[PDB]
RNA sequence: GGGUGUCCGCACUAAGUUCGGCAUCAAUAUGGUGACCUCCCGGGAGCGGGGGACCACCAGGUUGCCUAAGGAGGGGUGAACCGGCCCAGGUCGGAAACGGAGCAGGUCAAAACUCCCGUGCUGAUCAGUAGUGGGAUCGCGCCUA
């Protein structure tokens, strides 16, 4: 319930994202993470 | 501080093959895992294009986790050279692939010995270290049939699991009487060389 | 007694060659290419019946030149076996001799 | 009410999967094979009989104060002419018997190339399995009078 305070909980519009908590690639703001995947790849395989 | 050599190896061995013999697998397994010791810790032997020796100084022997990784380089040899004795009795050439081998495991064993010479070292593991390298040597200076050498090494080895074994749990204490009722038929035969003449 | 002369060809004595080639003597000993020519001087010089084959070849010299070309015959026995000189009783000393001597003539 | 899973650019550990770079130690006793060297014996030549020293390749018997390892591994393939052997012709020695150096021609592949198995060190790989943790927690299950 901590929620990173509360008030806020219901001020902007009452609720996260419905989509919420489920897998990440799974909601509709729909990231599929790229660059950041190049750039972890490049970085582990290089050492 | 600790280390229970005797009890990693036989419950790692029993795990991981010899309970049905293989010395193959069982050789295979301590490899990787020295891999994967050595890949988690970042210690590493050799660079693409590049071998440089590990040695493995008084330092780093505070994480009473890298002895294990010697310990590994001492068992692999030592299964090998069994795994050679199994192949031998069809080959005999490779009899002495396996000379080799357990010569280079009791040198580990020395040098790790060695290391738990280190004020950084609890008595227990100095004692189990010293057992171990006193039971390669006795299983080298047998293969060679150097019957003295040999009964010296297992009574060395014999004297120290029991002063291990009288020391904690009878619980405990059947590992240390299981191997020294292991060896003891060595040391019969030993004996029986000896008075011969 | 024409035909029983023992035989000396070049390639006997020439230290540049090989036991495979022809040689008889050791390296130490040998000359650098002696002839027919030269051997036979040396061999009439110390007393011997000689003559000179011009026309003779070792079989196995391959090189068809004067230098190589030519065989030396030497007489070492009379009919009824003596030796014509004591100092030279078979052919291996004969060999010698000429090996020995050969420089002193014109090599200067 | 609590605990816990459902959530994450999470973390540690252990047993795994798939895949690329590099590297592959020697000393010997003995036997076979080839070259050179060096001794004898016999012959009128060609040459015939025999003895040692040493080099390099194979085998493979005993060995290690050589290791990060380093086996007496296998597969493809691989032939000049300044390699071996068989050498018509021809040439040289011969009275001949035949023999020598050997062209042309045909011919034979040990090595070196190369791909592995084995062995060692690597560098990674999986929107990863298991176990213990962490951050997170309105929604949703499960466990608790
Ligand atoms: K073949
Ligand atoms: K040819
Ligand atoms: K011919
Ligand atoms: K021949
Ligand atoms: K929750
Ligand atoms: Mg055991
Ligand atoms: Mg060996
Ligand atoms: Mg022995
Ligand atoms: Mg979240
Ligand atoms: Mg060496
Ligand atoms: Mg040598
Ligand atoms: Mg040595
Ligand atoms: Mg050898
Ligand atoms: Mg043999
Ligand atoms: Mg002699
Ligand atoms: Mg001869
Ligand atoms: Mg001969
Ligand atoms: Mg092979
Ligand atoms: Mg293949
Ligand atoms: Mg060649
Ligand atoms: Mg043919
Ligand atoms: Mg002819
Ligand atoms: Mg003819
Ligand atoms: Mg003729
Ligand atoms: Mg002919
Ligand atoms: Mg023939
Ligand atoms: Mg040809
Ligand atoms: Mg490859
Ligand atoms: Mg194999
Ligand atoms: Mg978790
Ligand atoms: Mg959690
Ligand atoms: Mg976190
Ligand atoms: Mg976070
Ligand atoms: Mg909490």
């Amino acid at each position: 319930k901590k929620k990173g305070k509360l008030p806020k909980n219901y001020d902007p519009k009452v609720t996260p994202d419905p989509e919420r908590w489920l897998p990440m690639r799974e909601r509709s703001y729909y990231r599929g993470r790229k660059k950041g995947k190049k750039k972890d790849q490049i970085g582990k395989g290089t050492q | 501080h600790h280390l229970e050599i005797l009890q990693i190896i036989k419950e790692s061995q029993q795990q991981h093959g010899l309970r049905h013999g293989d010395f193959q697998r069982y050789r295979g397994y301590c490899s990787r895992r020295q891999r994967r010791l050595r890949k988690t810790l970042n210690f590493k032997m050799g660079n693409r294009h590049k071998f440089t020796g590990k040695k493995v100084t008084e330092d780093l022997l505070t994480d009473n986790r890298y002895l294990l990784l010697v310990l590994m380089d001492a068992e692999r040899a030592w299964s090998y050279a069994m795994q050679l004795k199994q192949e031998a009795n069809t080959e005999p050439r490779k009899r002495f692939h396996l000379l080799s081998r357990l010569r280079k495991a009791v040198k580990h064993a020395e040098e790790l010995e060695r290391l738990c010479e280190s004020n950084r070292v609890d008595a227990k593991t100095k004692l189990e270290a010293q057992a171990y390298t006193a039971y390669l040597s006795g299983m080298l200076r047998f293969e060679h049939q150097e019957w003295k050498a040999a009964i010296e090494a297992f009574n060395k080895c014999k004297t120290i699991y029991e002063k291990l074994a009288s020391a904690f749990t009878e619980e405990q204490a059947v590992l240390y009487n299981q191997r020294v009722e292991e060896i003891s038929p060595n040391i019969r035969y030993c004996a029986y060389n000896i008075g011969d003449q | 007694d024409q035909d029983r002369f023992i035989c000396i060809y070049p390639a006997y004595l020439n230290n540049k060659k090989t036991i495979a080639e022809g040689r008889r003597i050791p390296i130490s000993k040998a000359v650098e290419n002696p002839t027919a020519t030269e051997i036979q001087d040396v061999c009439s010089a110390v007393g011997l019946n000689v003559f000179l084959e011009k026309n003779k070849m070792y079989s196995r010299e391959w090189n068809r030149d004067v230098q190589y070309r030519g065989r030396v015959r030497v007489q070492l026995k009379q009919e009824d076996g003596s030796l014509c000189l004591v100092q030279f009783p078979s052919r291996k000393s004969v060999m010698l001799y000429a090996a020995e001597m050969i420089p002193k003539l014109k090599t200067r």
